[PDB]
RNA sequence: AAGCUUGAGUCUCGUAGAGGGGGGUAGAAUUCCAGGUGUAGCGGUGAAAUGCGUAGAGAUCUGGAGGAAUACCGGUGGCGAAGGCGGCCCCCUGGACGAAGACUGACGCUCAGGUGCGAAAGCGUGGGGAGCAAACAGGAUUAGAUACCCUGGUAGUCCACGCCGUAAACGAUGUCGACUUGGAGGUUGUGCCCUUGAGGCGUGGCUUCCGGAGCUAACGCGUUAAGUCGACCGCCUGGGGA
């Protein structure tokens, strides 16, 4: 399967719709025998600039190794939820724990 | 992309002699030996060797004394829209008489003066100087 | 590109162990192979013209090699049309 | 550390008008500074940057 | 393509035609159906009050619901259609568990759309949210003033409105013929644009046509003789005077607004 | 009518591309519109006027709508048969390049007449419409100004399905291969090395500025040649008139 990082912000006033999407995601991914390396939540963080005046993230990602028809659920139910910005998918550059 | 080989034999007698080089290499063929063969018998080269089992390689020996050239002028003649061809006595005089030409016959490659004494004519296939 | 699906699937009719890419049997096969490939790139991308170009390059490919292989040997041309869809 | 998606590492090859820096201090060995200035501009899109420093 | 008709004859020469196989030309659902009757553009006593209007044949009323409320109850596009007495199209929806209902079609072409009802609805097309609960910047669709008048304005084919501003009581919204006035801002909406924007499209080229839609052709006041026209004439191509209207009145260039009632809430009329 | 393996073809597996075309995603301002808010200026210029404004401009602040094109990066750095190609992200997809093998066995070049690509502007049919802008509509200048310049502004620019086929399409360099002393700078595979090297020495494919032999009326070309040796297709024969 092709890598991908599964990253999205989501304001932290609005961290209630993240359980509400990743215990469904996580399932999917599974069902799929996809690795999910890092499943990591940075605190919280913030944007480069303010956007409509929200000017942070609770940004998580996941880095899946997924099929192209597998993330089709990811990029349609973040385009569902639409208040999420920058629902990134970032292909390939092999796996990734810690970072270095 | 490539049709004379014989234009590319003529090429290989002015790039070495232009590069002052000993010897020149060039795809080596049953005919382009058979010329090889005359230039050595009318003193032009000193020697010729083939070497490759499968994609033989000919090489062509040349020798200076005056740091110039050893042939001025070759002309492949006969060429693939135009061959010329001679009759027994008619064969082409070459430069009043200070060059000699060749001649591919009913036999086989040699010059104007062998072909006027077994009494041949036919194609004129090169003039060298 | 042609998927592999095409590319390695094909010694499953053409061989049994190792393919016979320059046979011109086999590149018959091969270029009707790149036909239904690129027939697959049809009625969507409509205003780019690349894979139709080299379309028009496959199918006289095809033919050509079919002719030099009934020129080379009849048996081996009535071997290969045997085992084509022919004539649609 | 290695990577240009991390802004404590992102900071050192851009200046104070988010313009990208000239070969000679970016440590790419001159072989790698075209790629470089063009993950910089993936940064802006990450949401690491602005896409310009005057808005 | 808008497919043009091969010239064989006068005015087939110049048609054409446009379709949708998801459209229902068919006959309506008659539990929603009222006879009208056409008033011919005459009065009670009997006599002319409107030229040219109301002949033909039978033209019926769809029973649509314009005051539609509802909280948590979603319908369902049953049917999609049209109807000579309007210009836009009518979808024909089915609530959650039962009930069929009329209601005027917005943008798009197809049928099995669901529609909420409610105010913490989504900012969908054809959903009841009130203009207090939409975020400004949104198309309103077909636009209520008072509920117990229903939705009264932006009903015609390709028709659009746009919020402009959010205030007090009420919402500052566009127009198409540039009115810019404030509404209530409690008042439901229908949301999005309406569709159709086909209704000009029609070519025809045959003159016999005015009875079946509806009309009658008219006679020029320059032509008839001035005894039933202030015009008058002439005699033809000689027009010799200004224009008035049938009635003897001054009218093009001169305004005739004087309800005394309504620019309380209208800051800029038609441009 | 049978062979040869160098050029050429093709495949499992990789390598880099602004080549071609979608669906998402994004910033700002000229403008249209409703408030916040301050006072007669703004705009243009050699000066002013038309125009924008005084019914509150422009400036400054909020909220909203509309649409092309993608600033910098950006270039003697890639890619395409040319025209040209450019925000990012995920796709659809032709070509090219590589290493070890294998299978063909001249499959190589060009081409009368054919058969096919568009930059911008234009048309055929309907949509979309924020800048901008032929025409249109005015002002200025001048003796005059149906122009320059300034102020408004329609077609058009944009999207679909077809037409137009023309350009400095310019590197003023028709198209295939091989052969060739040099300097300076890049782009990308692949083999062997503690990469104990700001990589190095080989081997492949590309690419830029100078320069020597060669070419030439002289300018210009110079290993990616206008050189050298060959294969092929079109046109020219003083200009005006055409």
């Amino acid at each position: 399967m092709r890598h991908y990082e599964i990253v999205f912000m989501v304001h932290p006033d609005q961290s209630e719709q993240v359980p509400g999407m990743i215990e469904r995601y996580t399932a999917a991914i599974t069902g799929a025998e996809g690795k999910i390396h890092r499943l990591e939540d940075w605190g919280r963080r913030q944007l480069a600039y303010p956007i409509n005046k929200l000017h942070k993230a609770h940004y998580v990602l996941m880095n899946v190794e997924a099929p192209q028809e597998v993330i089709d659920e990811l990029e349609t139910t973040f385009r569902f939820n639409d208040a999420v910005i920058r629902s990134m998918v970032m292909r390939t550059k092999h796996a990734v724990t810690e970072a270095s | 992309s490539m049709q004379d080989p014989i234009a590319d034999m003529l090429t290989r007698i002015r790039n070495g002699q232009a590069a002052n080089k000993a010897a020149v290499t060039m795809p080596s063929s049953k005919l382009k030996v058979a010329i090889a063969n005359v230039l050595k018998e009318e003193g032009f080269i000193e020697d010729f060797k083939v070497e490759g089992d499968t994609k033989p390689e000919l090489e062509l020996t040349l020798k200076y004394f005056q740091g110039k050239a050893v042939v001025e002028s070759i002309q492949r003649v006969s060429r693939p829209g135009l061959r010329i061809y001679k009759r027994k006595d008619e064969l082409p005089k070459v430069m009043a008489g200070l060059g000699i030409a060749v001649v591919s016959t009913s036999k086989g490659v040699m010059t104007d003066r062998a072909a006027r004494q077994a009494g041949l004519g036919g194609e004129i296939i090169c003039y060298v100087a | 590109s042609l998927s592999t699906e095409a590319t390695a699937k094909i010694v499953s009719e053409f061989g049994r162990d190792a393919n016979d890419t320059g046979s011109t049997e086999v590149q018959v096969a091969l270029l009707t192979a790149q036909i239904n490939h690129l027939q697959g790139h049809f009625a969507e991308h409509k205003k780019d013209h690349h894979s139709r170009r080299g379309l028009l390059r496959m199918v006289s490919q095809r033919r050509k090699l079919l002719d030099y292989l009934k020129r080379k040997d009849v048996a081996r041309y009535t071997q290969l049309i045997e085992r084509l869809g022919l004539r649609r | 550390e290695i990577d240009y998606k991390d802004i404590a590492t992102l900071k050192n090859y851009i200046t104070e008008s988010g313009k990208i820096v000239p070969s000679r201090i970016t440590g790419t060995r001159a072989k790698y500074q075209r790629q470089l200035a063009r993950a910089i501009k993936r940064a802006r899109y990450l949401s690491l940057l602005p896409y310009t420093d005057r808005h | 393509a808008v497919v043009k008709c091969k010239p064989t004859s006068p005015g087939r020469r110049h048609v054409v035609k446009v379709v949708n196989p998801e459209l229902h030309k068919g006959k309506p659902f008659a539990p929603l159906l009222e006879k009208n009757s056409k008033s011919g553009g005459r009065n009670n006593n009997g006599r002319i009050t409107t030229r040219h209007i109301g002949g033909g044949h039978k033209q019926a009323y769809r029973i649509v619901d314009f005051k539609r409320n509802k909280d948590g109850i979603p319908a369902v596009v049953e049917r999609l259609e049209y109807d000579p007495n309007r210009s836009a199209n009518i979808a024909l929806v089915l609530y959650k568990d039962g009930e069929r209902r009329y209601i005027l079609a917005p943008k798009g072409l197809k049928a099995g759309d669901q529609i909420q009802s409610g105010v913490d609805a989504a900012i969908k097309p054809g959903n009841t949210l009130p203009m207090r609960n939409i975020p400004v910047g949104s198309t309103v669709h077909n636009v209520e003033m008072k509920p117990g008048k229903g939705g009264q304005l932006a009903r015609s084919a390709g028709t659009y409105v746009q919020i402009v501003a959010r205030d007090g009581a009420y919402v500052t919204l566009r127009l198409r013929s540039g009115e810019m006035r404030k509404v209530e801002a409690d008042c439901r909406a229908t949301l999005g644009e309406v569709g159709n924007a086909e209704h000009m499209l029609r070519v025809l080229g045959k003159a016999g046509a005015a009875r079946w839609r509806g009309v009658r052709p008219t006679v020029r006041g320059t032509a008839m003789n001035p005894v039933d026209h202030p015009h008058g004439g002439g005699e033809g191509r000689n027009f010799g005077k200004h224009p008035v209207t049938p009635w003897g009145v001054q009218t093009k260039g001169k305004k005739t607004r004087s309800n005394k009632r309504t620019d309380k809430f209208i800051v800029r009329r038609r441009s």
